[PDB]
């Protein structure tokens, strides 16, 4: 067709699109956006995983409204009979039936752009209205049930485990706690919610940054939760640790915060097990060397495993998390630096012959990120909820109505007192346990 | 690492070859603990340790975090009277 | 900075009052040591709430400060013979700043 | 050949993971290579291996942990950003209280983000700067220029 009619006719060139390097399928390593919708919806081939990332990742380089115009630009094909004839059964066919799967893919993937933009979702019903040949009249039939369904806001596999109890007794919420409940349901808990909350993070939340920008709240709220509950473990502990005075229940406390960290470990929580190694590493808990002293060696090796984990940026936590089998909950810390870097070393628009280009290279290696978030999130967990203890973890505020500030040199005063420098000598200080401090151990049955 | 002695028979054995943790000791028939002191660390910050004060050896226990296995390494050996 | 003592020596079923002279987010208490035994916690207040003591001492015992005048007291009432002790100030802001502690020794006359 | 950690610290959106990448340098910070550079200062050649965050602020239990690990210290703040520049002296008493020592090596970064205009008067970064007695060096990410100024310095605080 036309080159000004139509303006995804303009013939490919070293300025309109660029493709990547190693065989028989091309790969977009940049492209003008209209290039860039050009091959999302080209007659020749569909590109599942172009499309996949495309929908994943524009909106930092097209606002949504664009998106859905540019998508009806390529749908409105014009008219230039023999070799017309093949301009129909081999082109406009395969567009307009590739731009109505990008519709289907879209308003089913992301369906956030139309929860938040009434206007876009009405454009849409517009444009699929306009649909007609009963080629498609099928298509259309398959996104406006989408859309319907999407408008309308525990079957376990196996046999869970047994749910074991410690001291406290089941509908005793309030004698719960760290030494009394039992250091297996503590971890499978945790764990439980822990894997939850991992579970809730949409790439929506990660694409672009935003969970490090003024508007973090409304846009990366599951994220922040999730970040914000590892934090207050970690406190928990920190505070059950140092607020032990007395040195035998201390060595009490930190024994079974390490037995956690083993079924921790045997679970494949790896955020929780980070939870007990930043607690472990913070500056109150890291200077008590009496109460460490008297950890058992066997202990002290679970730990050092733990810890060496996070030792050279994250080697072997990496390699162990890439052999576990699921189900597991990995540590997002790491894919959060990930997505920043990646979006902070690669240049938004790759310029060439003296016009911009998208990096869609850039927005590949995102993409690539989230993918690999999402994989961790489908297997779910077999084990048994037990509300009342859900209950107890979710409700912890260590930090009382106490800044961080307060809070923090507070935790490190505590140390400072219940284990004094060089010079003055160790003082002795009470219980506070009424309980009996053995382990009740970390097997099941 | 290495530790090599000095003065011959206040002997002296300082070393080099990182860790924020370490006990450096003079352990001196059979041997055993004649003398250790703390270098760097948390509570156990100079803490001194003496056994009830012939081949003396030096000692020094290396570790990054206190639930660390250590590395001891000895010296060679500073027998006199 | 510097932290001072004030007390003495009494007999049984006394009322000893002990000062200290600091000259924000901290906690402050005081430590006796018995002679021949190991240093000893007897009380503390962190700013946070109230003050804990030591089991020994539970009822006889009570901390304050005057942050008006920049002092703090352990009040000992119904004293015995047990709580010989040196007894040490001590505050807890970013640095553990002790007392050399004043001698407080109970006879039963 | 003597290895140097260095961590990178900062308040959020001030350009530390800009900084970084811009030290070493298609940037994929997968690779070991991302974070470890050869270079030369003062005619000695070392290995620079750089602890970057960026992204983790939120994760505040874990500072302790990953300031522990390295042995210089860039306190980076924006200069179109005060709040940050308020900020600095909480991560150096952070840091000093985990190294455990008043004289931990460290330097202050402060970087330009070209973004609104500078609020931050390099008199004041002195000023700082000097109470704390450690270097202080203006940085820009969209110019490199300071950049391998900032990091050498460290090293040299650290020799």
């Amino acid at each position: 067709p036309s080159a000004d009619v139509y303006r995804f006719a303009e013939p490919d060139s070293e300025e309109n699109i660029i493709f990547e390097e190693n065989a028989g399928i091309p790969i977009i390593k940049a492209g003008t956006v209209i290039k860039l919708i050009e091959r999302l919806t080209y007659h020749m081939y569909a590109d599942p995983n172009f499309v996949r990332t495309f929908l994943t990742t524009y909106r930092s380089f097209c606002k949504p409204q664009e998106l859905l115009s540019l998508i009806i630009e390529r749908f409105e094909i014009p008219e230039p009979s023999a070799e017309l004839k093949r301009f129909r059964k081999e082109y406009i066919q395969p567009v307009q039936l590739r731009v109505l799967n990008v519709c289907r893919h879209w308003v089913e993937h992301h369906f956030y752009d139309f929860e938040r933009d009434a206007y876009l979702l009405q454009r849409m019903e517009e444009f699929i209205g306009t649909v007609r040949g009963k080629a498609m009249k099928k298509w259309v039939e398959s996104i406006t049930k989408i859309i319907q369904r999407k408008k309308i806001a525990i079957t376990f596999q196996s046999s869970p485990p047994t749910v074991e109890w410690h001291i406290s007794r089941p509908g005793h919420i309030e004698t719960f706690d760290l030494l009394t409940l039992h250091p297996i349901e503590i971890a499978r808990q945790l764990t439980l919610l822990e894997s939850d909350l991992y579970r809730a993070v949409q790439p929506s939340e990660l694409v672009g940054s935003v969970w490090t920008k003024e508007d973090k709240e409304i846009n990366s709220p599951n994220l922040l939760k999730m970040i914000r509950h590892t934090t207050n473990l970690t406190l928990w502990f920190e505070k059950c640790i140092v607020e032990t005075e007395n040195l035998e229940e201390r060595v009490a406390v930190v024994s079974r915060i390490i037995e956690i960290l083993q079924v921790f470990q045997e679970l494949n929580n790896f955020n929780g097990v980070l939870e007990v190694v930043s607690a472990m590493n913070s500056s109150p808990v890291y200077r008590l060397d009496h109460t460490f002293e008297q950890i058992p060696s066997r202990q002290k090796k679970i730990l050092e495993e733990a810890h060496e984990l996070s030792e050279d940026h994250y080697k072997k936590y990496l390699a162990k998390l890439r052999s576990i089998n699921p189900p597991c909950v990995p540590f997002f810390g790491i894919y959060l630096t990930n997505i920043l870097k990646t979006e902070e070393g690669n240049p938004e628009v790759l310029k060439r012959h003296g016009k911009e280009l998208i990096n869609f290279s850039k927005r590949r290696k995102v993409a690539e990120i989230t993918g690999e978030i999402q994989q961790y999130q489908n297997q779910p967990y077999c084990l048994r909820v037990e509300s009342d203890i859900k209950r107890f973890f979710e409700n912890l505020n260590p930090m009382g109505n106490s800044m961080e500030k307060e809070f923090t040199d507070y935790l490190f005063n505590k140390s400072l007192e219940i284990e004094p420098r060089n010079p003055k000598p160790l003082p002795r200080f009470p219980k506070k346990y009424s309980y009996p401090l053995k382990s009740p151990g970390v097997r099941p049955s | 690492v290495q530790l090599v002695e000095s003065g011959g028979g206040r002997l002296s054995c300082a070393a080099s070859g990182i860790l924020p943790i370490n006990v450096m000791g003079w352990y001196r028939s059979q041997r055993e603990l004649v003398a250790t002191i703390v270098t760097s660390g948390g509570s156990t910050a100079g803490n001194t340790n003496y056994v009830d004060s012939a081949v003396y050896y030096c000692n020094l226990k290396t570790r990054r975090a206190p639930w660390a296995t250590p590395n001891n390494y000895w010296g060679q050996g500073t027998q006199v009277t | 900075q510097l932290v001072e003592s004030g007390g003495g020596l009494v007999q049984a079923e006394g009322s000893l009052r002990l000062s200290c002279l600091v000259s924000r987010s901290n906690l402050m208490g005081w430590y006796r040591q018995a002679p021949g035994k190991q240093r000893e916690f007897v009380a503390r207040i962190n700013p946070t709430g109230s003050a804990n003591y030591a089991d020994s001492v539970r009822g006889r015992f009570t901390i304050s400060k005057d942050n008006s005048k920049k002092t703090l007291y352990l009040q000992m009432g119904s004293l015995q013979p047990e709580d010989t002790a040196v007894y040490y100030c001590r505050l807890i802001q970013n640095r553990d700043y002790w007392g050399q502690g004043t001698q407080v020794t109970v006879s039963s006359h | 050949m003597t290895e140097y950690k260095l961590v990178v610290v900062g308040a959020v959106g001030v350009g530390k993971s800009a900084l970084t990448i811009q030290l070493i340098q298609e940037y994929d910070p997968t690779i070991e290579d991302s974070y470890r550079k050869q270079v030369v200062i003062d005619g000695e050649t070392c290995l620079l291996d750089i602890l970057d965050t960026a992204g983790q602020e939120e994760y505040s239990a874990m500072r302790d942990q990953y300031m522990r690990t390295g042995e210089g210290f860039l306190c980076v703040f924006a200069i179109n950003n005060t709040k940050s520049f308020e900020d600095i002296h909480h991560y150096r008493e952070q840091i000093k209280r985990v190294k455990d020592s008043e004289d931990v090596p460290m330097v202050l970064v402060g970087n330009k983000c070209d973004l609104p205009s500078r609020t931050v008067d390099t008199k004041q970064a002195q000023d700082l700067a000097r109470s704390y007695g450690i270097p202080f060096i203006e940085t820009s990410a969209k110019t490199r220029q300071g950049v391998d100024d900032a990091f050498y310095t460290l090293v040299r605080e650290i020799r």
